[PDB]
């Protein structure tokens, strides 16, 4: 009351906040109701008057005064306005109900309900008065700043002649009535040069009471410049306790910025955190650096453990716009559990590697070269250690032709794989074995390294027309191999009873014919105008055998079976396995067309037909293996005339919901191989809804066992089977929930879980989320083991403080449910 | 039933002029986008009346199923492009997206293996956003573009040019 009471504005000044030119929501335009949220009472609108948007240039405007009675007095020289009194001159107007020029000094005095009005920012105040020979001024008061729709007050303010604004007991974003929180300064400080403020004996208040100190503190003031806070994230889990992290965020200019993340951790230390981003027409990168010397020993004489913990990287891409493209991936870090330990921050999928990759990319109009250095370093003890490609040298392209003529086709690699075997073995106290070193267990060719030069010209005929096309074509590839094997793999091929044969070439033809039709009727479904597509296709492959077996296994893996199975040269990716193909392959599209030509269905399906039995297969699942007994579920597959069943489809609904499923059942075993239906919902009217469903089937992996040093088909161990529900939506106007939840059916375990709420207000919101997922982990011997980890997130959000972006310890909400881009 | 061959009216598409441009000027996706429009009689030409840029291509990465020992089993990359259309001086007529995934398997003891897959798989991918880019532009026609040329310009010459000085 006719004082700074804290909390609220003064309602004595005006009843319904008249004078802080505050506008209740019932009277705005639709366009001002556009810039202020859903739960936001009122603007602040500042009142349109003549010279707002002119600049405040000194003596470039003639000033404008108006007043309803003037006076004057003798024995002490004052000139006196009496009435509403108003002084605009260009941007800055005064308003005052009596004013006062003090001529003996030179000071203009105001008296009444005084208004300091400029460019989007008002003053309101009991008393005014300025030195008119230099800029001193003082104030006695509550400003508003009507763009960031903000609000505050001070006992006093001041201006010095370098224009050093100084307030006594100071700012929010909270409505008049709100008082739900406020930033109060003892003693303000704000300069216009340099753009920096300072505020002594600072402290954040909630409902006028105190919850945060400081003595000291410093901010930008200058517009938006380079600096902000972020909204802090109180958590706890199982393996950090008591959580506070408090980042920190640098606008560093409009092409850049970084961002800051200490975290403190009851069970860990004070973890230091940082990034850089940046982005230009031509290039774009990000950089990572943390550091963290951890207090948990709990991994005590665990393979290569440190008690220092630090992550470095840069992930860049320069050169878009030119020929010439340099892409980088780089990433190190201090020891393998890493990700095991400190990444609380996402929750279930800690990855078990890190790139570390260069790659020059020269792009012609006929041709592109390209220069890779890359490597893998590894956040798990329990994985085999990765080939490294040092140079791989890429051409590929074609020669300039003549409209429907031949196609020559040309694609040639180098490249040098590598890597430094770590076959540690680890003893406990007593005679017996602790652990062994995954790589331990290879043997033979399996512990190769060498260079591998691949040629491989190809020319095609496309033979097409509008209603179908023809497309045979002729492959020959040539690669050559300089292997080395250490004396250990050596033995290992003695006892086999067989000879390491250094130098080693494969040269093989590959014939290829395509050819498909095209069809096309004109339904209308729901009223709708649909033009629906028939194409079926069938491609004829043949590929003559040649023995593989004695070439070792470096960049190829053999992908499951789908329906683009169906259309490639190899069953195999890379080029160290090339698969004897003699097939034909059938199979069908059928889109469904809208009048703007926007796909909105497909439905695909399609089988291999095997004239020959394919005897080229990864090492371990040729006659090297099935020597083990029995053979397994459907991996003797060879010598089955026919592939798998395959099929797949696809709804997109106008970029509100979208669903893709498919499916891949094997009637030689009659067994379902593969199968997953994902549905996707997050209305454009409303992105606050979003529900994602999704199930996954797979049996039909084909991945390296790190035990046997070998190849495997059917591991029930890792089967898929698995359902992923997430949804986040509005219960009542202020208020909405969020969860997810995943389970892995065959282990009957669930893999992640979580769930809250998340209270939305005008100045505020708040976010609380549980949270239970099962987290990577390595064990002392060696051994994958399933570590359940649980967790609370605790989020406060003052709106206005330049947290407006993106932070990164919501990582797991952003992963765990595509459709976080809730965007208010 | 009720189909019939596809005519050649329907190959066809109903211009023959367009400039394209990209973010990424002479990366993979726009070389093999000038390639399709052309073999189809696009002529893509630098003073072409219609520009189509592709102002952004993400190529995000996501898991979806996990291993036994909770660790990532298989992957789902997204390609994602971003295009727009302009007419004469620097004006925007449409603007949309093209997005396509598919998954892929990972091998925890495999990398080079499982990152040749991934590269692949972009390429399948690459193809298809392609097709279903001139899937949209068969759909258009060289009159369209100019009455939706002055309707835009009819939005923005004038509401706009009517703020210039006093």
């Amino acid at each position: 009351l006719v004082t700074e009471s804290g909390g609220r504005a003064l309602k004595s000044r005006s009843a319904d906040y008249s004078h802080l030119d505050w506008i209740p929501r019932e009277k705005l335009t639709a366009a001002q109701l556009a810039e202020i949220g859903p739960y936001c009472g009122g603007s602040y609108i500042e009142p349109v008057r003549p010279g707002m948007d002119d600049g405040a240039p000194s003596d470039e405007s003639p000033t404008y005064v108006s007043a309803k009675a003037s006076r004057y007095e003798q024995e002490k020289q004052i000139a006196t306005l009496a009435g509403d009194v108003v002084l605009r001159q260009g941007s800055m107007q005064v308003e005052g109900d009596e004013a006062n020029l003090h001529q003996l000094e030179n000071r203009g005095e105001l008296v009444g309900n005084v208004k300091l009005r400029d460019k989007g920012m008002l003053v309101v105040g009991d008393h005014a008065q300025v030195q008119l020979d230099n800029g001193e001024a003082q104030v006695d008061a509550e400003y508003v700043i009507h763009k960031a729709h903000a609000r505050g007050s001070a006992l006093y303010a001041k201006r010095s002649e370098n224009a050093i604004i100084m307030l006594k007991d100071g700012y929010t974003r909270c409505e008049p009535s709100s008082n739900a929180w406020t930033l109060k300064g003892n003693n303000v400080k704000l300069n216009p040069a340099t753009g920096f403020g300072t505020a002594t004996n600072a402290t954040l208040r909630v409902k006028d009471f105190p919850v945060f100190y400081t003595p000291y503190i410093y901010f930008p003031i200058d517009d938006r410049r380079q600096s902000g806070f972020l909204p802090p994230s109180f958590s706890s889990t199982s393996d950090t306790g008591f959580t506070l992290v408090t980042p920190y965020y640098f606008n560093l200019a409009p092409n850049y910025d970084a961002t800051l993340y200490p975290r403190y951790m009851a069970k860990r230390g004070m973890m230091l955190e940082g990034e850089f981003r940046y982005l230009t027409h031509s290039s774009e990168g990000i950089v990572n650096a943390a550091y963290l010397n951890d207090k948990d020993d709990h991994r005590e004489g665990f393979p290569d453990y440190s008690k220092d913990r630090w992550l470095y990287g840069l992930k860049n891409t320069t050169g878009l716009d030119s020929r010439w493209l340099a892409e980088v991936d780089y990433t190190r870090i201090s020891d393998p559990y890493y990700f095991q330990d400190l990444d609380t921050d996402l929750g279930v999928g800690s990855t078990t590697y890190v790139n570390q990759r260069g790659t020059l990319t020269y792009r012609g109009d006929t041709f592109t070269g390209r220069l890779n250095a890359q490597a893998y370093q590894l956040a798990t003890t329990t994985d085999v250690t990765p080939y490294d490609r040092l140079p791989q040298i890429t051409f590929d392209g074609f020669l300039p032709y003549n409209p429907g003529g031949m196609q020559f086709t040309y694609g040639t690699e180098f490249v040098r794989f590598d890597r430094d075997l770590d076959e540690n073995i680890y003893f406990n106290d007593d005679g017996s074995i602790r652990g062994k070193r995954p790589d331990a267990s290879l043997q033979g060719l399996a512990r190769a390294t060498g260079d591998r030069m691949h040629l491989e010209p190809g020319m095609s005929l496309p033979m097409t027309r509008s209603w179908g096309y023809v497309t045979p074509t002729l492959k020959y590839l040539y690669t050559k191999y300089d292997l080395d094997l250490d004396s250990q793999g050596k033995t290992d091929l003695n006892k086999r009873d067989e000879s390491f044969d250094s130098n080693q070439d494969r040269s093989l033809p590959l014939v290829k014919v395509d050819s498909g039709l095209y069809f096309d009727r004109d339904t209308t479904f729901a009223g709708t105008p649909f033009r629906q597509t028939l194409e079926p296709r069938a491609m004829y492959l043949y590929v003559p055998y040649k023995d593989q077996d004695s070439l070792p296994v470096f960049d190829t893996s053999e992908p499951s079976f789908s329906y683009d199975s169906l259309w490639r040269e190899n069953r195999f990716t890379g080029k160290d396995r090339i698969g004897d193909a003699n097939q034909l392959s059938l199979g069908v599209t059928s889109r469904f067309i809208e009048e703007n030509g926007f796909e909105r269905a497909s439905i695909s399906a399609g089988q291999i037909y095997y004239f020959r039995d394919r005897r080229v297969q990864l090492p371990g699942l040729t006659e090297k293996d099935l020597k083990r007994l029995n053979l397994d579920p459907s991996g003797l597959d060879n010598d089955s005339w026919r592939s798998p069943y395959a099929f797949a489809g696809q709804y997109r609904f106008n970029r509100d919901w979208r669903i893709n499923s498919d499916f891949n059942w094997n009637p030689n075993t009659s067994r379902t191989e593969s199968g997953s239906a994902i549905f996707h919902y997050q209305p454009e009217v409303d992105p606050g809804k979003v529900v994602n469903v999704g199930y996954r089937y797979r049996a039909d992996a084909r991945r390296f066992d790190s035990s046997r040093g070998t190849f495997r088909y059917g591991n029930e161990n890792d089967i898929i089977k698995q359902h992923d529900f997430s949804v986040i939506w509005p219960l009542v106007p202020q208020w909405s929930v969020l969860a997810r939840w995943q389970y892995d059916y065959n282990k009957n375990r669930t893999l992640e879980a979580f769930g809250g709420f998340e209270y939305d207000s005008c100045c505020w919101k708040l976010r609380l989320i549980n949270r239970y997922w099962l987290d990577v982990d390595d064990d002392a011997f060696l051994v994958q083991s399933e570590k359940a980890d649980r967790g609370i997130f605790l989020q406060i959000v003052l709106k206005g403080l330049g947290g407006i972006v993106g932070n990164k310890t919501e990582m797991f909400l952003d992963k765990g449910i595509q459709g976080y881009r809730q965007r208010e | 039933c009720g189909f019939q061959l596809r005519g050649l009216g329907d190959a066809q598409f109903a211009l023959k002029e367009i400039d394209v441009s990209a973010r990424n000027a002479y990366g993979p996706t726009v070389r093999e986008l000038k390639e399709t429009l052309e073999n189809s009689g696009v002529k893509v030409t630098s003073n072409a009346p219609y520009h189509l840029v592709l102002v952004r291509e993400d190529n995000q990465q996501r898991t979806v199923s996990y291993t036994g020992s909770a660790r990532g089993a298989e992957f789902e990359l997204t390609n994602t492009i971003n295009y727009e259309i302009v007419g004469a001086n620097d004006l925007v007529l449409m603007s949309n997206q093209v997005q396509v995934q598919k998954v892929y398997v990972h091998d925890e003891n495999n990398l080079i293996g499982s990152d040749q897959e991934a590269a692949q798989l972009r390429s399948e991918m690459r193809r298809d956003l392609i097709q279903q880019l001139s899937m949209r532009l068969q759909a258009l026609t060289p009159a369209q573009l100019d009455e939706a040329q002055r309707q835009a310009e009819a939005k923005a010459k004038a509401e706009a040019e009517a703020l210039r000085a006093a």
